[PDB]
């Protein structure tokens, strides 16, 4: 629900620097385990507590006070809209795709001098012909 | 580095983008159109923006090129490049390929090589 | 007794058969003794009205007459009027363009007798020139749906309060639905700037558009097909 | 009845406590009403990202239909086997008139039947004068029904109506609305 | 929502030109010139997909027998100009290479259901 | 063949709610009648009362 | 001379809609009204003759974009009546209880809308809620929302996920209390009750002479539905209540929108209850695709999923109007195949499009507060009307 | 709908050509007695004897059609566009579509030789 | 849809890139100009890139504000139109904007000093910082504007740089073309129609009698640009002149009769006029300038050595037929 004694008892479960910080971040009192971190660096949670709406349950503890959605790490990104039960922390490395190169995670650079820019891959249709002359 | 920008004005990017690839400087195909040609099309939108932060894929040509040629036994193999932990239908067709003649054969779509022996 | 205590159901016994056993069967059948009913009907109305019917056919229980088109109020009067024949109701009239034929467009009814649950469709034909009449004299939705097939095509309806163009721009000319106006049309919109009002001018694209029904078999790969028509209504063999 | 108010313990909600529950069946208009919010543990879990029923599945088929040995296509074909759009002339029913039908012909000399046939396949008579040579027999058997009624425009399957009314309608009399079927 | 293509275990591109996904993307927001590479294997040469006119019908993931291009559900991509809407093969590529994870996680519990 | 797709549970399910749960909650509309005269007339002994107790306060003034 | 004639809307007057609208008004009184529709005309029949059935089908979720999957629908069944071809079992129920789930989304868009629309903003929340709640259900089947690339012209996409079957149940059990809970504060409620009692009457020949249908024909009085007159999708193996209004008021047109949430999850009872197994698509593989786990195993099933997508399925000629019941109304559709895979010809009989023709017929001498009420009851949405 | 719009008419197809002209010649005065109407309602920038004399030659381009009834199909079309500029049923957007050549003097360079048109391959 | 732009189809510039303006001339189109316009949020800018993106030539915008750069999109089409933000004190700016311009104009006016630029700083100090970056890159068709009247000599200081803005640009890269327009009227101009359309007090010296001829601003982009890409305007010095001569009277008098309001005169001397002036500087939003007060006293000074429209086949309009239409909605 959203009872006072539910924001009381959980702002009284994680500490009031902690608390400090998340009301200036979100608007409301969460108290969750660290289920795992990102790559990106951003603390998720979740949440027991027994009162708690549908999909209320897992969020997310960024790191930038510019933050928004898409600075997360994919594997995560799925589990934060709730599409996997197990967290990538906790799958078997089967389930890990194998890659052959490292990896970067640009998040997205919108407005940013880093946007994205587009051009066609392929050169022009018809070469011209190069200047060759033939003194007689 | 500095390209002529069709007036005599060179314009100059750092060679760690003057690359196909991270994995490969040279182009691979006859309308690859290599980066010193695509810079000297349009820079007009690229002043004023980050070299950093655009894609650079990491080309498939390097790394195909270092996976182990298999070897088969018998005659005919096969390819799906499908994996054993996926519980679905992944990877390409099951095509078959006759390995005879001297040297490795790459499965058309995979291009892994395979080697009779 | 409690919130806590309901059970699921994600885990139980389901309902788990090992192969389902389902006959084949043509979804033609379940029609064909009505559709040899119908036929009755039809020649009926052929009987009923030989003035104004130049034919009838119907095809999987859909019901298609065959009018001229200086002929539609008399058949629609009397498929509104008739106790055995009471549509009493427009359902959707639009036109179909055929230009390899000389008489062009051809203009298709829908109705539905709500008494006794069933359709009938009525096909007349037009030359982009000549009119076909408007049926708003009777049914007084029909105005609206004749509105829209004027601005389609071009096909008119003589004796018609507000006739005029409708789902188009207001200044547009040509029509629509017709197989030599291409796809983009003539005028594309862009905001002029400096006559501070957006301006009218001819297509340009970006990219330009692709069909690709230049692939294409000539003969249409489906077969003759049998019939359905009924044993009483085609023609006897001599002997 | 069989589908009328059911208390809350079976309605899948999140429900409350025990002395706030004790509260609020004193207040409320129905007690068997849910606050709206479904059961967070039994509500989408697992995931669908994650179901185990989802790792074996191969595929549905019909016994008729997936048979290898017994079937070819053409048998089980269904695009080919399409009706054909039967036209009929004004004048073809001029010939399932006089020439007659497949059921009843009115046709002997099937030499002469053909040239009996063709003129009138190439406009020898008019309908309205097969009309006046058709029989009083003739029109109430293939034109208007044996009681000489015309046919009613006819339905595919005609539905009959109750009319539910009293308890077991949706709605108790003042409310216009009636509940048919 | 977005757009990527899948690459192979040990790194292939994955896409082979049948331009089926040019073939029935209903808006034809598809574009595709392909050349045959050095090796002689058929690759693409240009990729294009014009995500002005991406409908999300999702045909173009299930017209491609060796799953190159899928639906990565990301929809947190809001650009500021159309030129930054018009995606290469490279940012799809870059897509693939990000999105890897969850694309691996969702055709696990799609792949029989495909 | 079929197997792995979703089925109903083999016992079925309960029967849902699906009509007017409109209880006739309250009283009878003639107990607010009366429980509206009592609550006046007995506003009526206090207000009354309290203005002659005025009066004659306005006497002593 | 002529009065004071306004617009009534550019761009926000009803919700979800472009109803530019001419009034005359002579004393707060419509003498006569002109709508102009065509102002979200995008000219779509143009664009679905060149294109493949295959890819001509998400033209129509966008047409009608409340409710997507009877669109959806009708195609489909115009295409299989077309094609003479037969969806499997399974595969009936499966496009049933979405086209009725659909209408369960179409009714609390719509009524709650309307609310709004004169006022009350309570049920258009709590309805919009519902429908989250639903666009999950979209979301689990088919692609994202709102716009599901579903039923083929050969029948079904794909199969359900391994437990929506179960999970809708949990969902079911609780619409009655949400349903009833928005039913308590808008179908006794004397403000509703004076502004929606006798508001536009519909006689009985003339809802047929406006060739009108759905709840407005069924509020008139006539007892007229596709689902029980000619029906299909096994709502003849589903059993189910029609209400029918008594007077030609919106206000029987309010009462059977309420009556059918009740009658839709009866659909809903009787579809997971009975829901059976078996092949979820057409049985062959010449009308839409073979499954992906065999076609790289097969050599025959390859040569299908080419030419389904590129060249596509071939038609048989002829024509067809299928007309469904969608919860707006009669939707009809009448495609005119060339023999070709492409639609030579292809109309629609969108619902609200005769509704919208049959405005001023309705809106005479009423008032203009009164000209709302009017509005979203026949449900111009607008997506519908121009095309 | 029983009813119709302002000056919207029930179509009728003229029998002769002489009443299909006494229509065209009402309908001329019709646009000329509403024209200084619609300079006030289209805010146009320009005179009103500019929207007369285009008036006048845009039946000026159909003076020379035989025909009785592709001329009533031309008069049904100029009696619709009519209908519309006498209420506000087009804007001023739509309305100016009827002056291309007057708003703008067209620009440098409109070929008239071959080699004009050459230089830029006919545009 | 044609090139009613160009000449011609194929043009090797100045410079010696090659250009070949395939399609057929919309906004879809590509002519292969890629231009740059300094202060193009600016008035006369908006007119300016209007015209020369209709037909698809590149623009490169320099900007110095990011709200007003926006409504300078609509105009072009994907790639025509670009942005990027510079200020002219920082000259890597100024390099980098101009590194592929085939043409290049500089519209840089601003009739007040900040308290960070004055007159000798933005006209003939930052005119001689971006055009040696012009010389520095062989940059074709280099154009530069300066006002009217614009001499050596004191009254206005603004006059007095303008010239010496000029000879900076006829010093370096000195084949550079310099065009000085009239007063300019258009739909909401900067101070000449605007501030007579509506003004509490209007007042100002000279008894209304300074004198010139107005050019209608539409017309003096269609100038300019059918003068940026054809021969036969290298180095040569443009008086653009309205067809006749008018007094702030007669002006101000065919403003009235349209609007029929008495439009307020005051017309005090320069002495109480000045000091008012001076206070209105410490205020954010412009104001009628200190400066401003100079030019009342002068009038067009026209040089008779130069060209005008009909070199270019150009008739610009006359404001009496045009009055109608621009203060049409202060009726
Ligand atoms: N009738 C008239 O007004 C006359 C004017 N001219 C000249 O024509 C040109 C344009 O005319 P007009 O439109 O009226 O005037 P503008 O409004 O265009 O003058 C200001 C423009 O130049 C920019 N500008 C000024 N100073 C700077 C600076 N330090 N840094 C960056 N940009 C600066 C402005 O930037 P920003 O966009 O951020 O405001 C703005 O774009 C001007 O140079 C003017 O002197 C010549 C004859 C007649
Ligand atoms: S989902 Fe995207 S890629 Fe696929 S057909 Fe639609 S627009 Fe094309
Ligand atoms: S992604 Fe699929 S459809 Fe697209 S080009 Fe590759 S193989 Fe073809
Ligand atoms: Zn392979």
């Amino acid at each position: 629900s959203s009872s006072l004694y539910r924001v009381l008892r959980n702002a009284w479960e994680v500490g009031p620097r902690s608390y400090w910080k998340q009301l200036n971040s979100i608007g409301d009192t969460k108290s969750g385990r660290l289920v795992g971190t990102d790559i990106y660096g951003n603390k998720f949670y979740e949440t027991d507590h027994q009162d708690e709406i549908h999909l209320r349950t897992r969020y997310v503890e960024y790191k930038e006070k510019d933050y928004d959605m898409s600075q997360v790490e994919p594997g995560w990104h799925f589990w934060l809209g709730y599409g996997v039960d197990t967290a990538p922390c906790n799958t078997p490395k089967e389930k890990l795709p194998i890659r052959a190169y490292p990896y970067k995670f640009q998040p997205n650079y919108t407005g940013t001098p880093g946007a994205f820019v587009t051009y066609n891959t392929l050169k022009p249709k018809i070469s011209a012909w190069e200047p060759v002359t033939k003194q007689r | 580095k500095s390209i002529i920008s069709y007036n005599g004005n060179t314009i100059e990017i750092p060679e760690e983008y003057t690359k196909q690839a991270p994995n490969r400087d040279s182009t691979w195909a006859p309308a690859q159109a290599s980066k010193t040609e695509i810079y000297k099309n349009n820079m007009v939108r690229f002043e004023q923006k980050d070299l950093s932060k655009q894609p650079m894929p990491y080309a498939g040509i390097e790394l195909i090129a270092q996976q182990p040629v298999r070897f088969v036994h018998g005659n005919t193999a096969v390819c799906d490049g499908a994996n054993h932990n996926g519980p679905g239908a992944q990877g390409h067709p099951k095509i078959f390929i006759n390995v005879d003649a001297p040297g490795s054969h790459a499965c058309q779509y995979c291009g892994t090589r395979y080697e009779k022996e | 007794p409690s919130w806590e205590n309901i059970k699921d159901i994600r885990l139980d016994p389901k309902v788990h058969v090992d192969e389902v056993y389902e006959p084949i069967v043509n979804p033609a059948d379940r029609y064909l003794q009505h559709v040899s009913d119908l036929h009755q009907y039809a020649k009926y109305i052929m009987a009923a009205l030989p003035k104004y019917i130049q034919g009838f056919s119907v095809w999987k229980d859909e019901l298609t007459l065959h009018v001229a088109p200086s002929a539609v109020i008399p058949v629609t009067t009397f498929l509104r009027d008739n106790t055995s024949t009471q549509y009493k109701s427009i359902i959707d009239i639009t036109a179909v363009d055929y230009p390899s034929r000389e008489n062009r467009f051809e203009v298709v009814y829908n109705f539905l007798s709500v008494r006794h649950n069933s359709r009938i469709r009525l096909k007349t034909y037009a030359t982009e020139v000549t009119p076909v009449p408007s049926i708003t004299c009777l049914y007084e939705g029909a105005n609206w749906f004749e509105r829209e097939a004027y601005d389609m095509y071009g096909v008119f309806f003589e004796g018609h309060p507000d006739l005029r163009r409708i789902m188009t721009d207001y200044g547009f000319e040509g029509h629509p639905l017709r197989k030599d106006f291409p796809l983009t049309g003539y005028t594309e919109v862009r905001w002029d700037e400096e006559k501070r009002r957006v301006v009218y001018e001819p297509l340009e694209l970006t990219q330009a558009f692709r069909n690709f029904s230049a692939g294409s078999t000539a003969w249409e790969p489906v077969g003759p097909g049998r019939d359905d028509r009924p044993d009483s209504f085609k023609l006897p063999t001599p002997k | 009845l069989p589908g009328g108010p059911v208390p809350v313990f079976k309605k899948y909600t999140v429900g409350s406590k025990g002395i706030w529950e004790k509260l609020r069946v004193l207040l409320a208009i129905a007690p068997n009403r849910s606050t709206g919010n479904p059961i967070v543990p039994l509500y989408r879990v697992p995931t669908p990202g994650s179901r185990p029923e989802a790792n074996v599945y191969q595929d549905p088929s019909s016994y008729p239909t997936n048979d290898i040995a017994e079937n070819p296509y053409w048998k089980r074909d269904h695009r080919r086997a399409y009706p054909q759009t039967a036209f009929f002339d004004q004048k073809t029913v001029t010939g399932l008139l006089e020439l007659g039908s497949e059921a009843t012909p009115r046709i002997a000399d099937g030499e002469a039947g053909t040239k009996a046939l063709a003129n009138i396949a190439n406009g020898g008579v008019s309908f309205t004068q097969a009309l006046g040579k058709s029989s009083k027999d003739v029109i109430y058997g293939e034109v208007l029904t044996v009681n000489g009624l015309p046919p009613v425009a006819p339905t595919l399957a005609p539905k009959q109506w109750k009319i539910i009314e009293g308890e077991a309608a949706i709605y108790p009399k003042g409310y216009p609305c009636r509940t048919f079927h | 929502g977005e757009h990527a293509l899948r690459r192979y275990p040990s790194g292939e591109e994955r896409c082979i030109a049948c331009k089926l996904c040019e073939a029935i993307c209903p808006a034809l927001a598809i574009t595709i010139d392909a050349e045959e590479r050095i090796d002689g294997s058929r690759r693409t040469t240009k990729y294009d997909i014009d995500m002005t006119k991406c409908i999300y019908c999702g045909y173009c993931q299930e017209s491609c027998p060796v799953d190159a291009i899928v639906e990565t559900p990301n929809v947190e991509y809001a650009t500021e100009t159309r030129e930054e809407l018009l995606y290469n093969k490279e940012k799809l590529l870059a897509n693939g290479d990000k999105w890897e994870l969850e694309l691996q996680y969702a055709l696990d519990a799609d792949a029989p259901y495909r | 063949p079929s197997v792995g797709q979703d089925l109903p549970p083999v016992g079925g399910y309960e029967p849902v709610q699906w009509r007017r749960n409109l209880p006739a909650r309250g009283f009878r509309p003639l107990v607010y009648l009366a429980a509206l005269c009592g609550i006046c007339g007995y506003g009526f002994y206090r207000a009354l009362g309290g203005i002659q107790e005025r009066r004659e306060l306005k006497r002593e003034k | 001379i002529r009065a004071f004639t306004i617009n009534f809307g550019p761009q926000h007057p009803a919700a979800h809609g472009v109803l530019r609208l001419i009034l005359e008004l002579s004393g707060e009184e419509i003498i006569r009204s002109d709508p102009h529709v065509g102002l979200l005309h995008r000219g779509t029949e143009k664009l679905i003759e060149y294109k493949t059935y295959m890819q001509a089908l998400p033209y129509f979720d966008r047409l009608d974009y409340v409710s997507m999957m009877t669109n959806e629908q009708v195609f489909s069944l115009a295409v299989e009546k077309l094609l003479n071809v037969e969806v499997p079992l399974r595969g009936k129920y499966i496009r049933t209880m979405f086209g009725e789930i659909t209408r369960v989304l179409n009714h609390l868009m719509s009524v709650c809308s309307h609310a709004m629309d004169v006022g009350a903003l309570t049920p258009f929340l709590w309805g919009f809620e519902e429908r989250e709640k639903l666009m999950e259900f979209y979301e689990r089947v088919s692609g994202a929302r709102l716009h599901a690339a579903y039923v083929r012209p050969g029948g079904v996409s794909q199969d359900l996920p391994a437990g929506l079957l179960d999970d809708i149940y949990m969902w079911a059990t609780q619409f009655g209390d949400r349903l009833d809970e928005i039913e308590e504060l808008l179908t006794d409620n004397r403000i509703w009750k004076l502004r929606t009692v006798n508001i536009g009457t519909v006689t009985a020949q003339d809802a047929l002479n406006l060739g009108l249908s759905g709840p407005m024909l069924r509020g008139s009085g006539i007892p007229f539905d596709i689902r029980k007159n000619a029906p299909y999708d096994a709502y003849d193996k589903v059993d189910f209540d029609v209400p029918v209004g008594m007077n030609g008021d919106c206000y029987d047109r309010y009462l059977i929108r309420m009556a059918e949430f009740r009658q839709s999850l009866r659909i809903i009872e009787q579809c997971c209850n009975d829901m059976p197994a078996g092949a979820v698509k057409v049985e062959d593989f010449k009308i839409n695709s073979p499954p992906r786990n065999l076609m790289k195993e097969d050599m025959e099933a390859l040569i299908h999923h080419f030419l389904l997508y590129t060249k596509g399925y071939s038609v048989p000629p002829g024509e067809t109007y299928t007309a469904i019941e969608a919860p707006k109304g009669e939707m009809g559709v009448y495609v005119v195949s060339d023999g070709s895979e492409r639609p030579y010809k292809c109309k629609i009989r969108a619902p609200g499009f005769a509704h919208l023709g049959a405005f001023d017929h309705i809106a005479r001498g009423h008032f203009l507060p009164d000209a709302v009420a009017i509005i979203g009851t026949m449900d111009l949405v607008f997506g519908e009307v121009d095309r | 709908a029983i009813i119709a719009t302002a000056f919207a008419e029930t179509v009728k197809f003229s029998g002769s050509k002489q009443e299909l002209q006494k229509r065209t010649l009402a309908l001329y005065r019709q646009f000329l007695r509403g024209a200084p109407t619609f300079a006030d309602l289209y805010e146009v920038q320009f005179s009103i004897p500019t929207i007369r004399t285009k008036i006048r030659q845009e039946f000026e381009r159909h003076r020379f059609v035989d025909d009785l009834s592709i001329q009533n199909v031309l008069y049904a079309k100029g009696h619709m566009e009519y209908q519309e500029c006498i209420n506000f049923w087009k804007q001023q957007a739509q309305f100016l579509k009827y002056f291309p050549e007057e708003d703008d003097i067209q620009g440098r360079h409109q070929p008239s030789n071959f080699v004009d048109k050459f230089l830029k391959n006919r545009a | 849809n044609s090139f009613e732009n160009l000449a011609q189809d194929v043009n090797i510039t100045r410079s010696g890139k090659t250009l070949i303006a395939k399609g057929t001339g919309g906004r879809s189109s590509r002519t292969g100009y890629t231009a740059t316009v300094f202060g193009a949020n600016g008035f006369l800018g908006s007119y300016l890139t209007a015209k020369l993106a209709k037909h698809g030539t590149t623009v490169v915008v320099p900007y110095r504000e990011e709200m007003a750069k926006r409504h300078l999109k609509v105009t072009g089409d994907l790639g025509v139109v670009n942005f990027l933000e510079m200020d002219l004190r920082n000259l890597e700016s100024i390099d980098e904007a101009v590194r592929h311009s085939d043409i290049v104009v500089n519209l840089i006016g601003r009739e007040y000093e900040t308290k960070n630029f004055n007159y000798y700083d933005v006209h003939v100090e930052g005119a001689r910082r971006i055009a040696e970056a012009v010389k520095k890159h062989n940059i074709a068709r280099y154009i530069h504007v300066s006002a009217f009247n614009a001499e050596i000599d004191s009254p206005s200081e603004f006059n007095h740089t303008k010239g010496l803005g000029e000879q900076v640009t006829k010093d370096i890269v000195p084949w550079a073309t310099i065009v000085r327009p009239a007063p300019m009227f258009g739909r909401e101009d900067k101070w000449f129609l605007d501030r007579m359309a509506r003004s509490p007090c209007l007042v100002s010296a000279n008894k209304f009698q300074e004198t010139s001829n107005p050019v209608h601003v539409i017309d003096v982009a269609a100038a300019l640009e059918r003068i940026c890409f054809d021969d036969s305007t290298v180095a040569q010095t443009f008086e653009l002149y309205g067809p006749q001569k008018f007094t702030q009277k007669q002006i101000i008098d065919m403003v009235s009769e349209t609007l029929r309001k008495e439009v307020r005169h005051i017309e005090l001397p320069k002495a109480l006029y000045q000091a008012y002036t001076k206070a209105t500087q410490a205020i954010w939003w412009p104001t009628y300038s200190p400066d401003q007060v100079e030019r009342q006293f002068l009038s067009q000074k026209i040089d008779p050595s130069a060209k005008t429209f009909n070199d270019l086949d150009l008739t610009p309009m006359e404001l009496p037929d045009l009055m109608f239409k621009l203060i049409r909605p202060y009726r």
